[PDB]
């Protein structure tokens, strides 16, 4: 989920981009 | 910006920026 692959670990701009609409 | 660890408010402000206009959807439960 985003807070385990962003927070807990380091984010991407690919992560980041599948939680824009 | 965005490879590093982004918590809370951190993480949503990124998802506002990076998203634009698009808007985003922020799950933390999950
Ligand atoms: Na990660």
């Amino acid at each position: 989920g985003i807070v385990e692959q962003c927070c807990a670990s380091v984010c991407s701009l690919y992560q980041l981009e599948n939680y824009c609409n | 910006f965005v490879n590093q660890h982004l918590c809370g408010s951190h993480l949503v402000e990124a998802l506002y920026l990076v998203c634009g206009e698009r808007g985003f959807f922020y799950t933390p439960k999950a």
